[PDB]
């Protein structure tokens, strides 16, 4: 028998099931501006899900996910991975937080490990503090402990980078 | 129980079944001409299923005036369709696109409130 | 004078009737007109005339145009001199708005009003038409003089209970000076 | 909201400047990308084009600030047919059933940065025709819109006002500064 | 800490913080008016009067509320429907 | 030219009920009340 | 006064125009005041106090259903007939 | 070569759908698609009551706002068998011509856009806008003024707007002459206006054509003269007829009508009575906010009328007056209730444009685009 | 006097009973009943199979050129046997009238088209075969005028929801325009507008 | 003057009468006309009200705001009382109309927040309907 967390009626499952229903979940979708994030918003969008959206670049890049939503399920929050008190500040009324943060090659900013392995551990532990009921984090297919190089050297520090950031998640 | 009433288009089942058949062979004529001039993902042999698919649910009428009726709208239907009048998006309602497809059960629809 | 083609009636008044003129000295009128652009030079001059001619840009937002007392815009709850609200929720104006953008729901207060619990205009529904105003039994509902109050967001535009309170507290003097300048027309 | 500041306050507020950013920035390259970022928010916000598209009654205000009484060409604005040229579409008038793939291939095949403004009740929130067959319930469900204009026939000072409203939007785009934060 | 989120309205409406409405508010801030009609009515004093009946216009004749009679013999307070003023007989 | 029909037709494919509304919905034919 | 220019671009301008220039924009001296004084609207032919039934100056319940005109003549009854005057639109 | 000129297309009115078949600049199949802007105001108006449906008439041709709401509003008022005070009536007629200047400077403009000359589109906008300050002064709203109603007008005219409007029709002459001195005889207006578009009188007659595309053929039919309509038959004006048929005789009508509505302006400031602006059947008309606020009957009645529509008797009307595009239509059907049981409407661009495609065949590409700058089309009341 | 009733006009109403009278005499086959109404209106009330013989007739008799064809205009009254009702109304410019051809036709049976007596029923009746399903027979093309193109079903008849049966939105997944069942943020408020009290007794017993 | 030199010196003087050169500069790229008027109100917030009947209607009457805030300015900052004044609805500014309620609940002007941290989002007003039943009391 798994529990009810609030048991707020206003906050349960109603409708059939379009834009206008609510489905109870409150998504937050990090880094929902890239190519799954697209299609998550629209599938999450089509069915009642009211998503926070936490975007990091601009607004121009994220406002055109307005249109998966209804009016008030699509909401926007400026954060930055290095910034905990941003990511409190989103997932502090959520009970599904998704993991999309990913990033397929170093930035002079963001490396690797600040990406997959520090950014989503920190993500995760700030919404286990905030009591998010369940998380969806993303991987690769292939990650193992040590990975071997095939042709480039050097390479393969992105499948240790994901295996690492599973791990710490 | 039997009125007198001014034919539509037909005079007896025979001849509306064989304009329906007439209907039904200019819009398989008209299939790889959809699919070669439509930026549509379907195919060729899934517009000939969703055509058979089609007229199989429209199967169970009996009478001449209502099959006479659906001959006219699918004719129409089939002039928006050679003249591309029709869109992408039009084209594509006939497969019920970005709709979940609702459970049957009684238990799903029991937990989902349907 | 050209002749006329067709006879003109007393109450009716012919365009282009006029016979082509055959004599001489209009035939060389009319080729001088074609060959030397004597009527696109009347146009170039026509033309060239309103250069000098003041603008009519009235330099937005430093100077705008003019308006009217009776004008619609955002939609405001007013107050009475005392201080308590208006409206009394007896809602003919939502019974009147032909776009349905008013909801109201409504309680007993404490003390024993009628007064709402919940009032809210959709102000992307609502088409700026004035029947609430013209319905409303006391002054409640107005249309206040704002109109710039483009928003950047869909659902800023909701306008609840309490946004037309505020828009009746900010707007209180112009509304109060064009229903005191207006109220003897309606 | 906030009180507007009394003179006597206003007077001790230093002035806020041009560029929203501030000249406070600390390294010299992130001061170099405020000022680079300054420069073509300025040169956006200095001639946007909207597009020739008006589909029902609030396009006759359209044309009023085209008019010579408003007289949009003196702050950038100018309109284009062709949507390729055009920055701007301005969906004034009501977006129907059949007019939505056309809406939403003009949208697409204009060129990106793309500001929409949505003029009219039956442009936003779908208006006085909110529960017909045949009309969309506003063009937020197709088109992503960054100005909302308000009025029903939308006075032209206020769709003007909208359109200062966009061009403060696009004098506060920040994108070399969350280039160098990314 | 913001306190414009937990106060309450003259509806007795506040979304309480286990609620997952107040995320709308994380950008943008809850409007809540300061000037409740309840204590602006109840801070006039009442009118006293020596006739039987009584009329309440509210302000100006066609600026205010529609003319209403209030009878004031029963002892008390007798609050217009109207405007709220409290009228009261001697 | 009169052709001969039953009196009983059935207009559900001609007009535009989906199958949902019209395989799932009761009609209540009654007289309104009386305030 | 008004915003003008000097006489000399003027007659350039009449010149130009072909005619003389009367200005197309609209002033203060030349328009109607904004604040002016409150106005009386004067009663109809119905409010007079005496005389006045609403019966005999009923509008709408003076409408009957239509006239059948082919029975109209056998319940009546018991230059060729056009179906109005003649216009020459030619 | 099968192509679009679609509702992008800025000689098309923003939602014309032409799919046109081209052998070279020639057109030799022009099919008008339509119903993009088509909103079902026609099963909007049954759900509700008379005056909430007197709104959707301003929108449905939104360059003939005032014709359109004294239509519905002669429609209501030969149902319910009220007839209107005098000043009304002149209120009515000035408004009406005010209307019909402002729809023919759209009219002018658009054309004028169309062809290529953008001048007098900005020259006649200015007046355009002085107008619907005139508008804005006397209701409230620029266009969509909601201020015809059944039984009179809404509000009272406020003091001095005569003295502004007469002003107004003293400048706009001089403003007349400035646009005739620039497309007026202007050769390549008439090359892109003679000879273009020719329509017999028996095609004006059988195809359902009303309004200027009946009097550019030469018929001598103006519904203001023929079946007059508060108080157009107490004003005296001249009608402008067209002799060739074409866009240059459609063009001088429109301005010749612009010129004698400035007569009609005249006359209706001339005289115009002290009395009241509604009638006096409070049971279809609101009344007084002093009688509201202070009678019983007049709040009881107050009331029921903005709550409840007015019980207008059963029966079927089709009035039909002269819009600046046409003849405009309203066939109203009512079943005794508060609201009507039909309100079908006659919009005469839908019959103009129901020629389109017998006219733009065996003419060029210009001389379409012309063509529909010349019919006079707002697809508002097309697609209703 | 009464000036706040309108007052009818006897000249519009001697002629338009002369010339009801004269139409019923002239075609006995077609019309049923001629009524002039309030408003000085003159209606004729035809079988179904005599639309086009008696537009034609008013098309080109000398003493009927009902020349011009303003609107067509189609009924929905459900509760009827034949439920649609087709109103032609003409207008008369040599003899400055006006006149109201009404006929009764249900879905399936098609109704004579008047494309050959008037071009304007081109398109007219293209219209209320949009929004009615009133097939019109020997049409030269009966096409969707108004409604969308993918549209399944005619939304004016009483029968058919206001605000339709299905919704439009933008799917970025593919990438178009696509359809989906009706779900509104809030719902059309169905207001109870029903006089409890009778005001017109006139219209009492005008049903038989 | 039948040439017009004598709106040199009205130039002249609008430079003068700006301040200076420098002011002038400043005045001219801040508010996009150089204009003479009489000083006619000076607003709580620092607005400056001038009119001048010399120019056409429309023109005649102008808002310079207040010095603090440059490049920000938008149509919202013109406060209720100055509202018909600006607009053409009245003809008496708030220094001479006493029409005005002035009343103690007044709420001070408000620009367009929208599009800031700190614009209006709407929720429901009324409270819970339907009142749970809880196993505890
Ligand atoms: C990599 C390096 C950086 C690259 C990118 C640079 C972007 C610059 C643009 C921008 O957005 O800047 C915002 C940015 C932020 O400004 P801010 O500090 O927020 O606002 C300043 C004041 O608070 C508010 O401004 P203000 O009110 O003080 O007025 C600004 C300006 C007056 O405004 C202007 O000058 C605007 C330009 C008008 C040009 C008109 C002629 C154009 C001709 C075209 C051919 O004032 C002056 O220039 C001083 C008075 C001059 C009097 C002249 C009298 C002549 C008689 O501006 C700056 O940082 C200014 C300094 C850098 C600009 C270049 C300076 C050196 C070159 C000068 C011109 C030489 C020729
Ligand atoms: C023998 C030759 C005789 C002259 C032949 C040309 C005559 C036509 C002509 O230029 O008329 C313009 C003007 C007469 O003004 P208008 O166009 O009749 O009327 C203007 C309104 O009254 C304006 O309204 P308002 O009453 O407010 O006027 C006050 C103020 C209004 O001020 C503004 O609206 C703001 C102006 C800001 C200017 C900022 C940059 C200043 C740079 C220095 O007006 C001005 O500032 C007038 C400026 C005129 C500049 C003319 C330049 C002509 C160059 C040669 C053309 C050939 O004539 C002159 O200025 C003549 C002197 C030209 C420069 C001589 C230098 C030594
Ligand atoms: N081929 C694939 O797509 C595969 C993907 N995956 C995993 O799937 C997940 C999603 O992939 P996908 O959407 O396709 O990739 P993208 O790179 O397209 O999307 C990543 C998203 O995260 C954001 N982001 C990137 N770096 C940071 C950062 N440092 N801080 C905050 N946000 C950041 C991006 O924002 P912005 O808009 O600024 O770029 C974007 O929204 C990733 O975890 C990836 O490892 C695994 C296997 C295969
Ligand atoms: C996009 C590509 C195409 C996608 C599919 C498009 C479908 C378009 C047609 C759908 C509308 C129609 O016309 S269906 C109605 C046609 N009528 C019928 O099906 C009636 C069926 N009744 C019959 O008697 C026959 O026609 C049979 C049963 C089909 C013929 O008889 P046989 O002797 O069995
Ligand atoms: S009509 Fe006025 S008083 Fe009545 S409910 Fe509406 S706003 Fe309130
Ligand atoms: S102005 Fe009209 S649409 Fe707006 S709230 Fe009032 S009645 Fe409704
Ligand atoms: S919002 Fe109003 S003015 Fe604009 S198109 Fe709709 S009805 Fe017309
Ligand atoms: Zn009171």
């Amino acid at each position: 028998p798994r529990p009810l967390k609030t048991t707020n009626p206003a906050a349960m499952k109603r409708g059939t099931g379009g834009r206008s229903s609510f489905n109870g979940i409150v998504a937050t979708v990090f880094g929902a501006t890239g190519f799954v994030g697209r299609y998550v918003c629209n599938k999450l969008g089509k069915s009642g899900t009211q998503m926070i959206l936490p975007y990091r670049g601009d607004d121009s890049d994220v406002i055109r996910l307005k249109v998966t939503g209804d009016l008030g399920q699509v909401l926007f929050h400026f954060y930055n991975l290095e910034d905990p008190a941003s990511i409190r500040d989103a997932v502090k009324h959520s009970n599904v937080v998704i993991n999309l943060v990913g990033r397929d090659f170093e930035t002079k900013n963001f490396k690797f490990k600040d990406v997959h392995v520090n950014g989503a551990e920190r993500i995760a532990r700030i919404a286990r503090e905030a009591g998010v009921e369940r998380l969806i984090h993303l991987s690769s297919l292939n990650v193992e402990a040590n990975p071997k190089d095939l042709y480039v050297k050097g390479g393969s520090e992105w499948l240790k980078s994901k295996y690492e950031g599973e791990l710490r998640v | 129980a039997v009125q007198q009433v001014r034919p539509i288009l037909s005079v007896d089942r025979e001849e509306a079944r064989k304009r329906a058949l007439n209907l039904y062979k200019a819009w398989y004529r008209q299939i790889p001409y959809i699919v070669m001039d439509y930026d549509i993902p379907m195919t060729v042999e899934q517009c000939r299923d969703k055509l058979r698919e089609e007229f199989v649910k429209h199967r169970n009428v009996t009478d001449i005036r209502v099959i006479d009726m659906l001959v006219i709208k699918g004719q129409m239907e089939l002039k928006e369709s050679v003249e591309i009048w029709k869109q992408k998006g039009h084209i594509m309602r006939y497969w019920k696109e970005s709709q979940d497809p609702k459970p049957t059960d009684f238990l799903s629809k029991f937990i989902q409130g349907v | 004078e050209p002749k006329d083609i067709v006879e003109v009636p007393k109450g009716y008044v012919y365009v282009n009737n006029k016979e082509l003129s055959m004599e001489f000295a209009d035939i060389t009128d009319r080729a001088a007109s074609t060959m030397f652009f004597g009527e696109l030079l009347r146009g170039f001059a026509v033309t060239l005339a309103h250069i000098f001619k003041e603008p009519a840009t009235i330099n937005y937002p430093f100077e705008k145009g003019p308006l009217s007392p009776r004008f619609r815009g955002e939609h405001a709850l007013r107050r009475y001199p005392s201080g308590e609200e208006r409206c009394i929720a007896c809602k003919l104006c939502e019974a009147i708005c032909p776009a349905q953008a008013i909801t109201i729901e409504a309680e007993e207060r404490a003390d024993g009003s009628r007064r709402t619990t919940r009032y809210d205009i959709d102000m992307t529904k609502c088409i700026y038409c004035g029947f609430c105003q013209e319905a409303c039994p006391v002054d409640a509902i107005v249309e206040g003089p704002n109109f710039e109050f483009s928003t950047e967001t869909h659902e800023e535009l909701l306008y609840n209970k309490e946004k037309l309170l505020c828009n009746g507290d900010k707007w209180e003097s112009e509304i109060a000076s064009n229903l005191q300048a207006d109220h003897l027309y309606r | 909201q906030q009180t507007l500041p009394v003179a006597e306050v206003a007077q001790n507020l230093p002035k806020k400047g041009y560029s929203p950013f501030g000249t406070k920035q600390s390294s010299v390259a992130e001061w170099s990308l405020a000022r680079l970022d300054d420069l073509l928010n300025w040169g956006r916000k200095g001639s946007i084009w909207p597009l020739t598209f008006g589909l029902a009654c609030c396009a006759v205000e359209m044309m009023h600030i085209a008019a010579p009484r408003y007289d949009m060409d003196r702050y950038g604005v100018v309109f284009r047919a062709s949507p390729r040229q055009a920055d701007v579409i301005i969906v004034a008038g009501t977006l129907t059933n059949k007019m939505a793939p056309a809406l939403r291939k003009v949208y697409d095949q204009m060129p990106e940065p793309r500001w929409v403004i949505s003029m009219g009740s039956c442009a936003n929130g779908g208006g006085y025709y909110h529960y017909s067959y045949s009309v969309v319930r506003g063009c937020d469900r197709i088109i992503p819109v960054d100005i909302y204009v308000p009025g029903c026939p939308p006075t032209a000072e206020a769709l003007m006002y909208g359109v200062l409203q966009l061009q403060k939007k696009v004098k506060r785009m920040k994108t070399l500064q969350m280039w160098y934060r990314k | 800490c913001r306190g414009d989120i937990e106060k309450v309205t003259h509806t007795g409406q506040v979304f309480d913080k286990e609620d997952y409405r107040n995320a709308r508010f994380v950008n943008a801030k809850r409007y809540v008016n300061e000037n409740w009609g309840i204590k602006l009515i109840e801070e006039v004093p009442p009118k006293e009067c020596t006739e039987r009946v009584v009329f309440c216009d509210g302000g100006d004749g066609p600026l205010g509320h529609p003319k209403v009679y209030i009878n004031l013999d029963k002892p008390g307070n007798h609050i217009c429907g109207y405007c709220g003023l409290r009228f009261v007989k001697k | 030219g009169k052709i001969t029909v039953p009196t009983a037709v059935n207009l559900s494919p001609i007009s535009g009920v989906p199958e949902e509304h019209i395989r799932e919905r009761r009609v209540r034919i009654h007289i309104p009340p009386k305030n | 006064l008004r915003r003008d220019v000097s006489p000399l671009i003027q007659r350039i301008r009449a010149f130009l125009l072909g005619r003389e220039h009367n200005l197309a924009l609209r002033f203060e001296d030349g328009l109607a005041d904004r604040t002016q004084p409150q106005p009386e609207i004067p009663d109809g032919p119905s409010h007079l106090l005496s005389a006045n039934y609403y019966c005999q100056r009923d509008g709408r319940r003076e409408v009957l259903p239509p006239i059948d005109l082919v029975e109209q003549q056998k319940q009546l009854a018991a230059k060729l007939p056009t179906p109005g005057k003649v216009y020459a639109w030619d | 070569l099968t192509l679009n000129f679609g509702p992008q297309h800025p000689a098309a009115h923003g939602v014309l759908r032409l799919v046109l078949e081209l052998d070279g600049e020639t057109v030799m199949r022009a099919d008008p698609h339509i119903g993009l802007l088509h909103r079902g105001t026609e099963k909007l108006i049954e759900y509700k009551t008379y005056t909430q449906a007197l709104p959707y008439f301003d929108r449905l041709d939104y360059v003939s706002m005032m014709c359109n709401e004294q239509c519905y509003s002669l429609a209501v008022e030969k149902l319910l068998n009220i007839d209107v005070p005098l000043r009304a009536k002149y209120i009515r007629t000035l408004f009406a011509e005010i209307t019909r200047i402002l729809n023919h400077i759209m009219a002018v403009g658009t054309h004028a856009l169309d062809v290529g000359a953008l001048t007098p589109f900005f020259w006649l906008f200015e007046e355009r806008e002085k107008m619907m300050e005139f508008y804005e002064r006397v209701s409230g709203a620029r266009m969509h003024a909601a201020y015809i109603r059944p039984g009179g007008v809404s509000l009272d005219m406020p003091l001095g707007l005569m003295d502004d409007i007469y002003e107004f029709a003293s400048k706009f002459a001089e403003r007349l002459d400035e646009v005739e001195d620039v497309l007026t005889t202007n050769r390549i207006w008439v090359q892109r206006t003679e000879d273009i578009g020719i329509v017999t009188a028996e095609e004006a007659l059988n195809y359902g054509f009303s309004g200027v595309m009946l009097r550019g053929s030469g018929i001598k039919w103006d519904l203001r003269k023929q079946q007059p309509y508060d108080a157009y038959n107490l004003v005296n004006f001249d009608v402008p007829i067209g002799t060739k048929g074409d866009c240059y005789d459609r063009y001088l009508c429109r301005v010749e009508e612009m010129r004698q509505s400035l007569r009609i302006i005249d006359q209706c400031l001339n005289q115009m009575p002290a009395g009241e602006i509604k009638t006096d059947d409070a049971k279809v008309a609101p009344p007084s906010r002093s009688e509201m606020k202070t009678s019983m009957e007049a709040l009881i009645h107050h009331f029921k009328l903005f709550t409840q529509g007015y019980q207008v008797p059963p029966g079927a009307t089709y009035t039909a007056i002269e819009a600046p595009k046409g003849e405009f239509g309203v066939y109203l059907i009512s079943d005794g209730s508060s609201r009507p049981y039909r309100c079908k409407i006659k919009a005469p661009g839908f019959a103009h444009l129901a020629a389109l495609e017998k006219i733009g065949k065996q003419h060029m590409l210009a001389d379409v685009v012309a063509i529909i700058g010349t019919l006079d089309v707002v697809f508002g009341e097309i697609d209703r | 006097d009464k000036p706040t009733v309108r007052q009818p006009d006897a000249v519009a109403r001697s002629h338009l009973s002369d010339f009801g009278r004269y139409v019923a005499e002239c075609l006995p086959k077609y019309v049923q009943k001629v009524q002039l109404t309030a408003g000085d209106e003159l209606e004729v009330l035809i079988a179904p199979e005599g639309v086009v013989p008696v537009l034609q007739f008013l098309k080109d008799h000398h003493q009927a050129q009902f020349t011009n064809l303003v609107d067509i205009a189609g009924v929905d009254v459900p509760c009827r046997k034949n439920r649609f009702e087709v109103v032609y109304n003409l207008l008369s410019l040599r003899y400055n009238s006006r006149i109201r051809v009404k006929t009764y036709t249900d879905e399936l049976t098609p109704l004579d088209s008047a494309c050959e007596v008037h071009k304007a029923a081109n398109w007219y009746e293209r219209e209320i075969w949009d929004m009615y399903g009133v097939f019109f027979a020997n049409h030269p093309d009966l096409r969707r005028i108004l409604t969308d193109y993918g549209f399944e079903g005619h939304p004016q008849r009483r029968d058919f929801p206001l605000s339709g049966y299905v919704e439009l939105r933008y799917d970025d997944e593919k990438k178009r325009v696509v359809c989906e069942p009706l779900e509104l943020a809030q719902e059309f408020r169905k207001f109870d507008l029903s006089a409890p009290w009778e005001q017109f007794p006139n219209f009492r017993n005008a049903n038989p | 003057k039948f040439l017009g030199i004598n709106r040199l010196t009205k130039l002249f003087q609008m430079v003068r009468e700006a301040g200076g050169l420098k002011q002038a500069y400043l005045k001219l790229y801040r508010n996009d006309d150089l204009k003479i008027g009489t000083l006619v109100g000076i607003d709580k917030y620092g607005n400056k009200y001038f009119e001048n009947p010399y120019y056409f209607y429309g023109r005649n009457r102008w808002i310079e705001f207040a010095p603090h805030v440059n490049m920000d300015y938008d149509g919202s900052m013109i406060p209720a009382e100055w509202y018909g004044w600006m607009h053409y609805k009245t003809d008496l500014p708030p220094i001479r109309d006493g029409c005005r309620p002035k009343y103690k609940w007044i709420a001070d002007h408000s620009e367009n927040l929208s599009g800031t941290k700190e614009a209006y989002y709407p929720y429901s007003t009324t409270p819970n309907k339907v009142e749970a039943w809880e196993p505890k009391a």
